């Protein structure tokens, strides 16, 4: 009748695990707490959840009670933040084959090493370098009504999905202040969408701030994002109609 | 048709699904070509939330878009 | 739910062993998530008054922490006009699943009584602080007065 | 010693190399190895850049290590 730490729910024995410790959860806890860490808002290191225990889970325990689906997507988010530890958000991945490569962010002629792709693409519009020749992304995306309505449908989404300067990730604000702390461990503003150095990035003075010019710590730019998203969405329909011959929405409703 | 979906470590899968088809139906296929849990999924369309009670039809989600994950943080 | 399993096991345990400084705990059965309280401190500037707080859980408890609002306004450097407060302990970088809601209010009650003006919500009042206490306190006195 | 080197796609490539081996000397192993040229690998053990004049006892990587392995143009 052994009563785990996390969940409270008594089970026994073999359907239990330990840190180094010797601290005991169910299996079902160090799941969810896997999953929470892995495809979540979470730590990387599955450390022991209890504070007095600054050792972790044994990656043998780790290995006999974490599926095989979450532990080698544990194995990669792991390479993740050590690849942003490294090189930082330079990161690029092919649009064609995701092969990540390294580039000094300052050519955009990403050749997909991988010779099952091997493909020349353009970093900024995902679009194909023989046809990107002697253009801009503005064109060859007007250039087809699949590119155009791609394109616009990424910028309304960029609109709202905030980058970690990090390990990349999308981030979107649930509720609570302006300060977002991605699970890799980089801290960035959810109005300025730059990475902060703690909380002298705001403002503190609560007496329409005038005596600083920082970011406030609990505006909501939901308002403003949503309506750029929808002035994109405008602006480009009335694009296409304008370019288009007697042609005939590119994005979800407005509300 | 052919869309595409961003994880959150930032691959590029592809799926196929048909404009009928549900959220729940894509969360399942992304689960079955990831292994990421639906009820931790949270997707993002043009800058709109997918929610499961709707269609990809009521989000105009057409050929070669691309959904994303994102996560759902916190303000502290 | 986990949540719901863990947040009856933990009222079953407040309600065997009241808290010294937290009183009052009202939680619904139907709505685990949401427990409402009153603080009541030890100690001066703040041991004349007491202060109804609100105690927020997320659905995916305890694999991410709850967030704590002040419904009663209260003079300190480390809490704003509308009762957030940035409890390092419940903070998404520091939260650990196994902490339990006897040790978050026992951290919120030691930030009452001791607060940091080095990492401020309210900066004047934690200039206030740091500078002369004896003055911090006299306001903070007549704020939970009034 | 037998150390493992994991590239972005996921392939485990097996070293065997002794703990006073340079950076260099793993990198052209890799490269006599997979075909990949040295001045475009890139190693990475627990988030620091391992430098070509370092040495795996530099770094102090054990055993049976893992060092992540990304490519520049
Ligand atoms: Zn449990
Ligand atoms: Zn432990
Ligand atoms: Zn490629
Ligand atoms: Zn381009
Ligand atoms: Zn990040
Ligand atoms: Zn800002
Ligand atoms: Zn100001």
């Amino acid at each position: 009748l052994i009563e785990c730490r996390c969940c409270y729910g008594e089970f026994p024995f073999e359907e239990l695990t330990q840190c180094a410790d010797a601290h005991l959860f169910c299996k079902e806890c160090l799941i969810r707490y896997a999953q929470e860490a892995v495809f979540g808002s979470g730590k990387l290191e599955l450390s022991c959840m209890e504070g007095s225990c600054t050792c972790s889970f044994p990656t043998s325990e780790l290995e006999k009670v974490l599926p095989q689906t979450i532990l080698y997507k544990y194995y990669e988010r792991k390479a993740e933040e050590e690849v942003a530890a490294a090189y930082a958000d330079e990161l690029v991945r092919c649009p064609s084959c995701s092969f990540p490569a390294l580039l000094d962010s300052d050519v955009k002629r990403f050749s997909c090493p991988n010779p099952h792709c091997r493909k020349e693409t353009c970093r900024k519009c995902q679009g194909l370098w023989k046809e990107h020749n002697g253009l801009t992304c503005e064109e060859l995306a007007e250039k087809d009504d699949i590119k155009y309505r791609t394109s616009i449908e990424e910028k309304m989404t960029a609109a709202r999905i905030r980058k970690c300067h990090k390990c990349g990730t999308g981030l979107i604000k649930s509720e609570g202040a302006n300060r977002m702390s991605c699970r890799c461990g980089a801290q960035m503003c959810y109005l300025c969408r730059v990475s902060i150095n703690g909380y002298d990035h705001f403002c503190q003075h609560p007496r329409p701030c005038q005596e600083c010019s920082r970011c406030s710590l609990w505006t909501d730019p939901t308002e403003d994002d949503e309506k750029l998203i929808e002035e994109i969405q405008k602006e480009a329909e009335e694009e296409q109609k304008r370019k288009n011959g007697e042609n005939t929405r590119i994005g979800p409703p407005l509300e | 048709m052919q869309i595409f979906v961003k994880t959150l470590t930032g691959k590029t899968i592809t799926l196929e699904v048909e404009p009928s088809d549900t959220i729940e139906n894509v969360k399942a296929k992304i689960q079955d070509k990831e292994g990421i849990p639906p009820d931790q999924q949270r997707l993002i369309f043009a800058g709109k939330q997918l929610e499961d009670g709707r269609t990809l039809s009521d989000y105009n989600i057409q050929k070669e878009s691309t959904l994303h994950l994102v996560l759902r943080l916190r303000g502290g | 739910m986990a949540a719901s399993r863990r947040l009856m096991k933990e009222l079953e345990e407040i309600r065997k062993c009241g808290m010294k400084n937290f009183r009052n705990i009202q939680v619904d059965e139907a709505n685990l998530l949401t427990w409402q309280g009153l603080i009541v401190p030890d100690n001066p500037p703040y041991d004349k008054g007491a202060f109804r707080i609100e105690i927020n859980f997320p659905a995916e408890y305890p694999f991410k922490p709850p967030k704590i609002t002040f419904k009663t306004k209260i003079y300190h450097p480390n809490i704003d006009e509308k009762g957030q407060v940035k409890l390092p302990v419940i903070s998404a970088e520091n939260w650990k699943p196994a902490t339990k809601t006897d040790q978050v209010i026992q951290s919120l009650i030691a930030l009452v009584n001791d607060p940091q003006p080095e990492h401020p919500l309210r900066a004047d009042l934690a200039e206030e602080y740091s500078k002369d206490r004896k003055k911090f306190c006299k306001n903070a006195e007549e704020f939970t007065k009034k």
